[PDB]
């Protein structure tokens, strides 16, 4: 997978 | 602020092909805007670029115118220099000055840009592989460091993902630039979304482990306001942390010791 930032 | 590495009982050590980065690198796929839209401040012174006159903060939102202060740092207590509480809870995008403005080194709206100033050392746990703790205390809303990398495009990253995931290490170590997506748407310028990769290139932050009752949080820094498709990647303290506890932090936002934990990662 990967690492994120949404909310 | 040096890096230490300490294993307790494991026989296993950094790989000699892992390489230590000051800054991230861009490959050759992905954009940078003319030299020729780029806009700092004037400011004179120192700045004074913690109130709303500084352009660096215009897309901040507020015998007658205030005349208050807005640069999303504390400007004089005990907690100077720390994220402001209002930006930890509502996680918006740090405008943060650059080289751009006619403010310097100390322009108290420039903290992830001066880099990490808390020593780290990297101690290996024993079910995560490796984790990171700090050799002095962290109060909340501190930073501690920024995910670094090489910064790649949604297609070529698609192109590691698989060619990974599938023959061989599971091990993922791509961050997404998504802050702002888806718105725007358509387509401017041419053409009708690309991300950071460290797997053989990055910081100490590459070898924080995930939980679901983090004690660390990462927030979108801005700069150059052109240069933030590719914005740098912030990893604030959300929470006061003694010395030797692993840093942490929730990969979106599993053996985590944490009550709440989400079942998996990602
Ligand atoms: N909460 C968690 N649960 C399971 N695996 C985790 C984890 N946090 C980190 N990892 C591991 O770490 C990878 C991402 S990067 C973490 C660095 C790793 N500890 C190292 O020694 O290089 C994940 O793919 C997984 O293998
Ligand atoms: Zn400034
Ligand atoms: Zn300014
Ligand atoms: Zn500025
Ligand atoms: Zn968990």
């Amino acid at each position: 997978a990967r690492k994120s930032t949404g909310g | 602020l040096p890096i230490s590495i300490v294993n307790r009982e494991d026989d296993a050590f950094l790989n000699p092909n892992f390489r230590f980065i000051d800054h991230s690198i861009i490959g050759k796929n992905v954009p940078v805007a003319d030299q020729s839209f780029r806009v700092g401040c004037s400011c004179a012174s120192d700045e004074e670029c913690m109130y709303s006159t500084c352009q660096c903060l215009d897309e901040m939102a507020p015998d007658p115118y205030t005349r208050k202060k807005r640069f999303a740092y504390y400007s004089q207590g005990a907690k100077k220099g720390l994220l402001r509480d209002r930006v930890l809870q509502s996680q918006e995008p740090i405008y943060e000055c650059h080289q751009g403005c006619a403010c310097s080194k100390d322009c108290p709206n420039r903290v992830v840009e001066r880099g990490r100033t808390v020593p780290l050392q990297i101690f290996r746990t024993k079910d995560r592989g490796w984790g990171v703790k700090c050799p002095v205390n962290i109060k909340r809303g501190q930073f501690v460091d920024r995910y670094l990398g090489e910064i790649i495009t949604s297609e070529e990253a698609d192109r590691r993902r698989a060619e990974s995931t599938i023959a061989r290490r599971k091990d993922v170590y791509l961050f997404a630039l998504d802050k702002f997506s888806d718105p725007d748407s358509l387509d401017p310028l041419l053409a009708g979304p690309l991300e950071v990769d460290g797997e053989y290139m990055s910081g100490p932050t590459r070898f924080i482990n995930h939980s679901c009752d983090p004690n660390m949080a990462i927030f979108a820094r801005v700069g150059d306001h052109a240069d933030k498709h590719i914005h740098d990647l912030a990893l604030f303290a959300i929470k006061d942390i003694p010395k030797g506890t692993e840093l942490t932090f929730d990969y979106v936002n599993c053996l985590c010791g944490t009550a709440k934990c989400r079942g998996y990662l990602w």
